[PDB]
């Protein structure tokens, strides 16, 4: 039950994850060109960029257990 | 593409040479759309992280070194190109002879497709999947 409850997360974190890598691209940038000459208010997005520090790895995080459960997967697919 | 036409019908089609190519045209023409659609989107987003690399160069302080590190990324784009030529082959194919086989039988082919892509000087994906990779997830919501 637990590999098929995180097989559906997997790939759904996978593309999700990697949207809001996208989406929080764009928001950082978005401001990075708005504040540029202001004080830095990029720092209150920075702070959600620090958070994205969990984000970015997290994606590291399942990748690199990902290697590690798909060879399981098709070991299950025998049975 | 010939390998796998001369395959297709060798293991699917039943009834003796009746029939010949149509599918191996269409499986061309689709590759030829799929590749440059492929090709003018990782240069698209290879231009997202170059113009990335331009403006955090201009800034520079505590944390954004690690962003500038972002050449994983920028080292990452080689290995994605490189798949692209033989991972587009399997979309074609999918598009063109799978549309009509069963669950077990477009698996199987892809089996044959993917030795196929094996033997020859050609890098396709290992972890690969047909939905993930052409389907867009405003698209997968919308269907």
């Amino acid at each position: 039950a637990e590999m098929q409850r995180k097989r559906e997360d997997l790939i759904k974190l996978n593309t999700e994850y990697k949207l809001k890598l996208k989406n929080l691209e764009k928001r950082l940038l978005e401001e990075l060109n708005n504040s540029q000459g202001n004080m830095l208010e990029n720092d209150e997005l920075m702070v959600t960029l620090n958070n994205l520090k969990k984000e970015a790895m997290n994606i590291e995080k399942k990748l690199s257990e990902s290697e590690e459960f798909f060879p399981q997967f098709d070991n299950l697919v025998e049975e | 593409l010939i390998h796998f036409d001369r395959n297709f019908y060798q293991k699917m089609k039943v009834g003796v040479n009746p029939r010949s190519p149509g599918y191996f045209i269409d499986g061309l023409r689709a590759l030829v759309k799929l590749v440059t659609a492929k090709y003018q989107d990782l240069q698209e987003n290879q231009r997202f992280v170059n113009v990335g690399l331009e403006k955090l160069n201009e800034s520079v302080k505590s944390l954004t070194f690690e962003k500038e590190r972002w050449l994983n990324t920028t080292k990452q784009f080689s290995k994605t190109s490189q798949e692209l030529i033989g991972n587009c082959i399997i979309s074609s194919i999918y598009e063109t002879y799978f549309g009509h086989l069963n669950e077990r039988e477009r698996a199987d082919m892809l089996v044959i497709l993917k030795r196929l892509l094996g033997k020859f000087a050609v890098k396709y994906d290992v972890n690969y999947r047909f939905i993930d990779y052409l389907v867009t997830l405003d698209e997968k919501m919308k269907w």
